[PDB]
RNA sequence: CGUGGAGGUCAGUGACGAAGCCUAGACCGUAAGGUCGGGUCGAACGGCCUCUAGUGCAGAUCUUGGUGGUAGUAGCAAAUAUUCAAAUGAGAACUUUGAAGACUGAAGUGGGGAAAGGUUCCACGUCAACAGCAGUUGGACGUGGGUUAGUCGAUCCUAAGA
């Protein structure tokens, strides 16, 4: 499905002392707050070159 | 069930097991190491003395940054303590061990601890607070204790595994010559 | 009745392991802190004391 | 664990100096196809159980107090009747058994109606006693037969 | 061996150079240890009257020379420790000095 | 067992603070069983609880 | 050479234990690897000719989850503070009472309330989970009780405003 791996509002926090540059979903208390998305290296993220 | 190493027949031995007890795992480990290799009643009086706070449990594994005592010389080490909670827990463990030994009705006069086992348990993870609102772990170290007690029997003096001698032809000839000459 | 009591005693075990205050407490934990894992502590307006 | 001898059917030697009670009750056997079992079934007073052609509904009237438990209640009438039944002996009794006009020196209806007007408050206090734990209901049994 | 031997105690012996905040607790501990050493038992109990006497002057002003008596009592049944048992009891005197240990006969 | 509830109730029914209630350690079963205002009144009439009136605050030197 | 699947093929293998996993046990290949033996295992799985691909991780301050050493270390040090006896209780520095000492010193650690909080108030039985320590106790657990307005406030009126 085209919409897969898109229902997130993650933004990168920039270069950090001990945090990667992968965008992570904001907010707090969600459980996933601070976990990467939108990428193939993240849990539940989109797949590289989706099978169209 | 599924007891650990029982290097003996259960028909002549007794077993005890305690699981999920909120005790310091490292203290339990050192106490078990101290206890093992002794006799039941001797260990009982020793732990009673420890509770009375005159003798001490030595330190074997986790023995760093501990103040000196005046009575470690008994076992040759300079690190010892009196872990009261683990002491009373192993008191109960050995007490029920002796009780079930009496229940199974084997000779208690010659009962000594054969095997001991102290292992970790799933951690209890609390939630504490630190500077700047940090969240970190508060981990307890629950233990699992297993005791296997045996009655000391008499060792068999029979010597099995007799070797088989193979000798070359020259060696056999030399042996025969020595036999015929040693007269 | 004894069976139900045993079921409840067993069921509370998982929450006890999770160290929750009870069947009602469900306070989750955030993985990372926005105010503790970002920014550059340069001269001037510090991130915090 | 019940503090009873549990039918010590071996020792029943009769000895003098005492008294005995003999009470026999027998249940008739109507037309039954084969032998079964006769037992006793309690009776409630709520009518909410079921509907039967021979179902009985009745409120038991006999009550006793267990002196083992000591407790106080929250009603003046309850206190008064509790002390009155304390003065009364430890045996099953009926509510009407308590009456300042009980002896009935002369037969008429003013005494009866005064008795009823007292019995109303006595019934209320007895209900309070039952609501707390200061009495035991006297069960009413019906002999009923069930095949084995 | 139920005995009663009224001893004498000076606090200055064992309360010298101690924190002002814990004068009375130190006095209590020293009194119980003194009873232990001069009797040879395991269970020691204090008297409410003695507690009143020691605290009465003040938390940080306990009087030096206090007179006390120690009574041996046989422990009740189901006492896994021993029949040995010591109970303390205060008694006031006109003058702190001039008195020594005296055994009092049972009556 | 627990007697704080009885102490508070007795203080309220008497009209004084909860620090001004006296109890008898020798006789505690009755006070433990008592839990009503009438019970407290009857026991204080019996004299098992004292009023322990206000401490002296003299003004003679003043 | 290896992996998920497809088409055929070996009248393929399989509860007399297949896949998976552990193995200082044995063979073959220069190797990626393959075969076998041994232990647990409980339900499906391979070789051969081709086809097909989301197919071969040591890293990317990689993402998620789990766990180490530093370690029974730092630390559990503001508010001047506790003591004894009795009782309960398997078990008392902390629970209850009593006996003492204390402090808050009326712009209080009291008595009411306003915002807010929403059953925490209280009673009864109970303590595996929490009160960084124990708890026989609780603002914890389980079951219930409790707020009564012709006069108290809203509902009536109006300001800056909508």
């Amino acid at each position: 499905s085209e919409k897969a791996g898109h229902q997130t509002s993650a933004e990168s926090w920039g270069t950090g002392r001990a945090v990667a540059r992968i965008p992570r979903v904001g907010g707090g208390g969600t459980g996933r707050s601070g976990q990467g998305a939108f990428g193939n290296m993240c849990r539940g993220g989109r797949m590289f070159a989706p099978t169209k | 069930a599924r007891y650990g190493a029982t290097s003996t027949n259960p028909a002549k031995s007794a077993s005890a097991r305690g699981s999920y007890l909120r005790v310091s795992f490292k203290n339990t480990r050192e106490t078990a190491q101290a206890i093992n290799g002794w006799e039941l009643t001797k260990a009982q009086k020793y732990l009673e003395q420890v509770l009375d706070h005159q003798r001490a449990i030595p330190f074997r594994r986790f023995n760093s940054s501990i103040g000196r005592t005046a009575q470690g010389k008994e076992f040759g080490v300079t690190k010892a303590r009196w872990p009261a909670k683990s002491v009373k827990f192993v008191q109960g463990l050995l007490q029920n061990a002796a009780a079930n030994a009496e229940a199974k009705g084997l000779d208690a006069t010659k009962l000594y601890v054969s095997h001991i086992q102290v292992n970790q348990a799933p951690k209890q993870r609390r939630r504490t607070y630190r500077a700047h609102g940090r969240i970190n772990k508060y981990e307890s170290s629950p233990s699992h204790i297993e005791l296997v007690v045996t009655e000391k029997e008499e060792a068999v003096a029979k010597a099995a595994e007799k070797k088989v001698v193979r000798l070359t032809s020259r060696q056999r000839g030399r042996i025969a010559a020595q036999k015929r000459i040693a007269a | 009745r004894s069976k139900a009591d045993r079921m409840a005693k067993m069921e509370r075990r998982e929450r006890n392991r999770h160290a929750k205050q009870g069947e009602s407490d469900r306070h989750n934990a955030v993985s990372l802190s926005k105010h503790l894992f970002s920014g550059k502590r340069g001269v001037g307006k510090t991130d915090f004391r | 664990f019940t503090n009873v001898s549990a039918i010590p059917s071996d020792d029943f030697v009769v000895q003098s100096g005492e008294v005995y009670l003999i009470d026999l009750k027998m249940a008739s056997l109507e037309h039954c196809t084969k032998k079964g079992l006769v037992t006793l079934e309690t009776v409630d007073s709520y009518t909410g159980k079921s509907h039967k052609a021979g179902e009985l509904i009745a409120r038991p009237g006999a009550y006793v107090r267990d002196f083992a438990q000591t407790h106080i209640l929250k009603l003046k009438t309850s206190r008064q009747l509790l002390t009155k039944i304390d003065k009364q002996g430890v045996y099953p009794f009926k509510l009407s058994h308590l009456s300042s006009n009980f002896p009935f020196v002369h037969e008429n209806e003013e005494e009866l109606q005064s008795l009823k007007k007292d019995l109303k408050s006595f019934r209320l206090g007895m209900s309070e006693i039952s609501n707390n734990y200061l009495c035991v209901e006297s069960p009413i049994q019906i002999a009923r037969w069930v095949p084995w | 061996d139920v005995v009663t031997r009224e001893y004498t105690i000076n606090l200055h012996k064992r309360l010298h150079g101690v924190s002002f905040k814990k004068r009375a607790p130190r006095a209590v501990k020293e009194i119980k240890k003194f009873a232990k050493l001069h009797m040879g038992t395991d269970d020691v109990r204090l008297a409410p009257e003695l507690n009143q006497a020691i605290w009465k002057r003040g938390v940080k002003g306990v009087e030096y020379r206090l007179r006390l008596r120690i009574s041996r009592k046989r422990n009740e049944e189901e006492d896994a420790k021993n029949p040995l048992f010591s109970y303390v009891e205060p008694v006031l005197v006109a003058s702190a000095k001039g008195l020594q240990t005296v055994v009092v006969e049972e009556d | 067992a627990n007697l704080r509830t009885q102490k508070r109730l007795a203080a309220s029914v008497v009209g004084v603070g909860k620090r001004k209630v006296w109890l008898d350690p020798n006789e505690t079963s009755e006070i433990a069983q008592a839990n009503s205002r009438n019970a407290i009144r009857k026991l204080v009439k019996n004299g098992t609880i004292v009023k322990k009136a206000v401490t002296v605050h003299s003004k003679s030197r003043t």
